[PDB]
């Protein structure tokens, strides 16, 4: 049921996304900059998150209003994908977060949750 | 920097 | 022909007192006082009267029930809700109402409409309007433009052009007395 | 120096904003949906919030792209400021967080970096 | 006329390879390649090469110590940098450096200079034409619009219209070969 | 629903 919503700042380190996790989150959202990616120089972020990625579903949105992500434009961002990061591609916010939380209410099964956020379910998603 |  | 509009609260609904105390009227009584006149074979539920700042997952659980026992007996819904959590709301409604038989449309307000200048009866008549389209669907109807309520955001805090389309066409928009498809 | 944004979500509980103080956070920024406000309604949220407030800066902006905040504007949202949270009028997000680290780097003292943040210091913040 | 730019990286400098590495061009050579002409009395510093979702807070500090350095010497100062953080580095730099006195403006571009139809040029030109404007502060030119460094949100992650001023009037627009106020 |  629970989800974390954390907007991804310079210098945000990995230690809140373990803490989320012992509290017993279920899911956690990225809002990060552009395109998506993951910080990793002077960061613990793309690490941790690589670490975490198996265990509960990570989601990657964008700050950014318009266009959506893309982890397959930029390096980091295809990093941050093969760290098991989740592209939320086109959705609004409200939908990705609203979406992942219905979907908690479902399963727990991280390739399941995975392959679900990335479908288009209701005309969110352009999969 | 530091990259690992 | 046949509408149910259910209320949720909202600014929509606010009238306020002598002192600092707001409170909530029901969706019947915010329909008459925005001067829809127009809205005969329409029924009246009232859910919730909250601030849409409050909601919880469990009014979307109560919403959906709600929802799910009234879209056969009904050609078209209304949702009046606050801004704040509109989009969520009609985010969530549409995961957990998948195919919804007939439109379903959330609205609200960003000016009370017992406040002058309201931007109220515009948003009711929008939505009025598009609950009787045949169209099916979770939309949100605000300053007389018909989006996917799963593709909707609020985008301004202080204007009643507050919601946007994101990343898809708006579904309609109203000129004169026609909803113009996008 | 730590700040932490956190995405104001229904069913949001304090237990994250407790955990990133003990974790050593010296800021916390709450984006919360339109003018401003913290939900109190089967939420321990605003509690938390009142409760931490009064050790560590806690700021709130708005999801909203345009026109900031303003806890004066409806109930929940002045039952915020009585909580101790520090609004952040019309600036972005960007500004917002930038001005709380840069302050955070000059001072701890909580009705200090108040004063700070609503001070328009260089053309971020109508004051 | 004096003007120094400096080089932080990002898809401005940005060129590919056979294989999935890129690599970040100097800022000299991201001009040359840009096709500016018009910029002699210019001198090119590079400080970093990374992508901008790499930026970390050392790196403000970093940079504000440059420009701190050789504000006195330049009449305008260009800082080439990748977009996802540029309004982040613009708004510190705008905290750090109170009362500069030129112009420091933060620019870049959506698509590599060294790319087909790339908008380097344009931004790089209208950086410039700002930096002997006169006008002090920081500031951030994107798409032909100058905007104030602590006002710029980035708001499209597809498009060469990557920022815009928020709850603040642009301060220069591009038109022709002139800058308009606004 | 409950406030405290
Ligand atoms: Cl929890
Ligand atoms: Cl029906
Ligand atoms: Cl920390
Ligand atoms: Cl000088």
């Amino acid at each position: 049921m629970a989800v974390l919503v954390i907007k991804l700042i310079p210098g945000l380190s990995g230690d809140i996304f373990r803490a989320a996790v012992e509290l017993g989150y279920r899911g956690i959202v990225i809002e990060g900059y552009g395109a998506g990616g993951i910080p990793y120089r002077g960061s613990d972020l793309l690490q941790t998150i690589e670490e975490l990625s198996k265990e509960i579903p990570i989601v990657m949105t964008t700050q950014a209003m318009y266009d959506g992500v893309d982890l397959t434009r930029y390096k980091v961002g295809r990093l941050a994908l093969r760290a098991g990061v989740i592209p939320a591609g086109d959705m609004t916010k409200e939908a990705t977060v609203t979406k992942l939380m219905w979907i908690l209410g479902h399963t727990n099964n991280v390739e399941e949750i995975k392959v679900l956020m990335r479908k288009n379910l209701v005309g969110e998603l352009r999969d | 920097l530091v990259v690992n | 022909m046949k509408i149910l509009l259910i209320g949720m609260g909202g600014t929509i609904a606010s009238v306020k007192g002598e002192n600092g105390y707001e409170a909530s009227l029901s969706v019947k009584e915010v329909l008459d006082i925005a001067g829809i006149k127009d809205c005969e074979d329409c029924d009246f539920l009232d859910l919730k009267n909250v601030d849409s700042t409050l909601i919880q997952p469990e009014d979307w659980v109560d919403l959906a029930e709600t929802l799910y026992k009234n879209v056969k007996k009904y050609d078209g819904i209304i949702v009046t809700h606050g801004t704040d959590t509109l989009a969520y709301t009609s985010s969530m409604i549409s995961f957990m109402l998948r195919n919804p038989p007939i439109p379903i449309v959330f609205t609200g307000s960003m000016i009370p409409a017992t406040e002058e200048n309201s931007d109220a009866p515009l948003n009711l008549q929008t939505a009025i309007k598009f609950a009787t389209s045949g169209i099916r669907g979770v939309y949100v109807a605000f300053n007389g433009k018909v989006m996917l309520g799963v593709r909707t955001s609020k985008v301004r805090t202080m204007s009643r052009d507050a919601f946007e389309s994101i990343n898809y066409p708006i579904i309609a928009e109203l000129r004169g007395e026609d909803l113009v498809v996008n």
